[PDB]
């Protein structure tokens, strides 16, 4: 029922060390943030984005499942996150 | 022209005219008083 | 062209709409209510300076905190389009429609925040290319200088129609080999549904080269619309209108087709 | 194979 997503690093960004996960359909990009947040050990004031097909970066109050939908492929949905904007 | 095109065309003037037409003057005139 | 026509029609959609502030509000003194025809295609946060200005006259300095809108109790998201969340909340109550102002206790449960004029750009332009990614993949959008993502972007903040559509007709472009672009950029919202929007992978024309209708695109991603209502832009276009020709016409400037299903009223 | 982020999130950050 969950759907399984693939985080990759966007320049000097830190690397997770897990990269695949998966999550409920309902949870939200904001979700999915703070997760990545703490797992990082960042703090809040440093600020995370998150990018679908390297071009736009989703409303942070976007289902996963939705984006998964419609721009997943080959059974996962690849995020790519970085400290900084990278596509506008 | 297609039914469901002058449909949509009919159906956003009247919109225009009951929401928009109806009130622009009298909320113009408001804001000039106030 | 009435084509042409259609577009103009969309683009300066407008909603009478009267401000008033919340009554608990601690404030130095009442405030009148402040009137406002609201362009449908935009958002609130880019439109309300006057509204903003008008009710911080009557609080004191250190009360005036980001500003916030509710309909009866409703927080209204800056980031939805003004027409759709008209359409949606309030198209079968008499109008004007009556927005109440705040400014203390934001829900952050309920709304994102609106912290600067670049975030609204940033959640337009988004926005545009989950729209271009759909329909072309990507490829318009990125081909595209910079200057024209900014030229679409000051025909919407200025309420320039021309300007805006000198750019966007070349997001409406699709390959000459093609009848339609590859997949419809839609979300259906239903206030009686738990989810935020339905959206879907849905392509504009058959294996024939037949082109699909309205009332496809429900039959496939939202059967329970046919006592209901579809609306668009304050209208209900017939189910047999061509999907193509409404994602052409009927899109807002977020190249969105934002469609409402809404109890029909009485 | 995919780690569970509901079971990470609630056993220890
Ligand atoms: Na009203």
């Amino acid at each position: 029922k969950k759907i399984d997503i693939l985080l990759k690093a966007v320049g000097d960004t830190p690397i997770m060390k897990t990269k695949k996960w998966a999550v409920e359909r309902t949870r939200t990009i904001q979700g999915l943030i703070d997760f990545i947040k703490k797992f990082l050990k960042l703090v809040a004031s440093e600020q995370l984005f998150i990018y679908v097909n390297q071009s736009f970066a989703p409303s942070p109050d976007q289902e996963v499942g939705t984006l998964y939908e419609c721009f997943g492929s080959d059974g996962k949905l690849v995020l790519h996150y970085c400290k900084s904007q990278a596509w506008g | 022209m297609p039914r469901w095109k002058r449909h949509i065309s009919e159906q956003l003037r009247r919109r225009d005219r009951l929401q928009r037409q109806a009130f622009e003057e009298i909320i113009l005139q408001y804001n000039k008083l106030l | 062209t009435d084509d042409k026509d259609v577009l103009r029609d969309v683009w300066f959609g407008r909603i009478p709409t009267c401000f008033t502030l919340y009554q608990d509000e601690i404030t130095e003194r009442e405030a009148e209510p402040y009137y406002l025809l609201l362009p449908r295609v935009s958002y609130l946060t880019l439109v309300t300076d006057k509204v903003k200005k008008h009710f911080q006259k009557v609080m004191r300095q250190e009360d005036i905190s980001e500003i916030w809108f509710e309909y009866e109790g409703t927080p209204l998201k800056w980031h939805y389009p003004i027409g759709l969340l008209f359409d949606l909340l309030a198209s079968s109550s008499a109008l004007p429609w009556n927005i109440t102002v705040h400014f203390k206790s934001f829900p952050e449960k309920d709304l994102l925040h609106c912290p600067s004029k670049d975030a609204i750009e940033a959640h337009f332009m988004s926005c545009m290319k989950e729209a271009d990614a759909l329909k072309h993949k990507s490829q318009v959008i990125n081909e595209m200088q910079k200057k024209d993502h900014k030229q679409l972007w000051m025909g919407l903040q200025n309420d320039r129609f021309d300007q805006f559509w000198a750019i966007n007709r070349k997001l409406m472009e699709y390959p000459a080999e093609e009848n339609g672009f590859r997949y419809i950029p839609f979300r259906i919202y239903q206030t009686t549904t738990e989810r935020p929007f339905i959206q879907k992978l849905f392509r504009p024309v058959a294996a024939d080269g037949q082109l699909h209708t309205l009332g496809d695109l429900l039959k496939e991603v939202c059967p329970s619309a046919i006592k209901n209502q579809v609306m668009i832009h304050g209208i209900e276009p017939m189910l047999e209108t061509p999907l193509q020709w409404l994602s052409e016409h009927l899109s807002y400037p977020d190249n969105f087709l934002h469609i409402s299903i809404i109890p029909q009223p009485t | 194979e995919a780690a569970d982020m509901e079971e990470y999130e609630e056993s220890g950050l």
